[PDB]
């Protein structure tokens, strides 16, 4: 069971830096390339570069020669990358990826780096209660700083007729996104609804029952 | 670098047909192409690596050709599940270079939107702030028209609205619109409406709540 985890997404000033981290379990990342892509939102796939783990050679997109670092910690099984003088346009998510040669067999989850000046918010997240044989509630998830915010339902479980929105901007710059889920009128009254908001920037874990 | 030109951008085209994906290097790549899906919030997912090899695990009905600087993926009979965006990818030499992409949206049959309109919770009421919430759910096609009314005034520049990615399996959007207004506002009037249009309503169709009721 091969896996890639990433972690040291989030919020950083313009200027500052980015210090991702992609830790492999299944297999030892010595036998492959790891190498680096990244997506800014609604765009495309970016190759950023890759190590070779066994001697810690590297090769960098000629964009990000100058202020990117991909390295590796054979003993932690770790693939890293780091990049400085941070901008804008480096907003995106980031992914790890092993390469067989061949192809890219296994990818990491990806983690979102926002750019920003703007100061970390954490969200409030409010009920939309249930007013014929189909009934929908939902929760909203309001003014939260910077993307993403997960939301899920009974602790991930249910997913049938869940849709959870793309979040928008609101006038104040702060985020605003709705979750809701269809369920048969009758449910309504014979199980409870939980709608799970995480949001990572703000250590904001909050379960919200959606009751009529 | 060497440059990727996929063609075209996007495509829509219904259950079982065939789609033809095309993408065009700068410079020679000598067969050092592959092809990647990626579905909404997802990594990539490779589907024909070396211009021409299906990936273990990938159905059939996809397929890769050429060679020198034109390559083509060709998906045989098109299925929902295959709603996504395709990249093609040069790792003939460094740095490796992906195409724009290409967006393929599925075309199914005219579904009308079920409507459902949310008041504000009483939480969220503690504050300054109200907002209305209105769900258009599972239609087809994208386009629809969503209007907000407060005592039964048309609204206009106070609401915001988002659309899921298309289902990957029905095939079908869902949007949902919010309108936004201070909570003094709220409490003064009676009746929130919104009202949609759309290809599958004869008429526009309109839910709405009185405020206390």
């Amino acid at each position: 069971e091969v896996q890639l985890v990433e972690s040291g997404g989030g919020l950083v000033q313009p200027g500052g830096s980015l210090r991702l981290s992609c830790a492999a379990s299944g297999f030892n990342i010595k036998e492959y390339y790891m190498h680096w892509v990244r997506q800014a939102p609604g765009k495309g796939l970016e190759w950023v570069g890759l190590i070779d783990p066994e001697q810690g050679n590297t090769i960098y997109d000629p964009k990000f020669q100058d202020r990117a670092t991909i390295s590796a910690d054979n003993s932690k099984n770790t693939a890293y990358l780091q990049m400085n003088s941070l901008r804008a346009e480096d907003t995106a998510v980031y992914y790890c990826a092993r390469d067989t040669a061949a192809y890219f067999d296994y990818w990491g989850q990806g983690t979102l780096v926002t750019v920003s000046s703007a100061s970390t918010k954490g969200p409030s997240v409010f009920p939309l209660a249930p007013s014929g044989g189909t009934a929908a509630l939902g929760c909203l998830v309001k003014d939260y700083f910077p993307e993403p915010v997960t939301v899920s339902w009974n602790s991930g479980a249910l997913t049938s007729g869940v849709h959870t929105f793309p979040a928008v901007l609101q006038s104040s710059g702060l985020y605003s996104l709705s979750s809701v889920v269809t369920v048969p009128s009758s449910s309504l009254g014979t199980q409870t609804y939980i709608c799970n908001v995480n949001h990572k920037p703000s250590n904001t874990k909050v379960d919200k029952k959606v009751e009529p | 670098d060497i440059q990727m030109t996929q063609s075209p951008s996007s495509l829509s085209a219904s259950v079982g047909d065939r789609v033809t994906i095309t993408c065009r290097a700068s410079r020679d790549i000598k067969s050092y192409l592959n092809w990647y899906q990626q579905k909404p919030g997802k990594a990539p997912k490779v589907l024909i690596y070396y211009a021409t090899s299906l990936a273990e695990g990938v159905p059939s009905r996809f397929s890769g050709s050429g060679s020198g600087t034109d390559y083509t993926l060709t998906i045989s009979s098109l299925q929902p599940e295959d709603f996504a965006t395709y990249y093609c990818l040069q790792h003939g030499e460094s740095p490796w270079t992906f195409g724009q992409g290409t967006k393929v949206e599925i075309k199914r049959t005219v579904a009308a939107p079920s409507v459902f309109i949310f008041p504000p919770s009483d939480e969220q009421l503690k504050s300054g702030t109200a907002s209305v919430v209105c769900l258009l759910n599972n239609f087809y096609p994208r386009e629809a028209k969503v209007q907000w009314k407060v005592d039964n005034a048309l609204q206009s520049g106070n609401s915001q609205e988002s659309v899921t990615e298309q289902d990957s399996k029905d095939s079908t959007y869902s949007l949902s619109s919010t309108l936004t207004l201070s909570k003094a506002d709220y409490e003064k009037h009676k009746v929130y409406a919104c009202e949609v249009t759309h290809q599958g309503l004869s008429s526009p169709v309109t839910k709405s709540f009185n405020r206390g009721e």
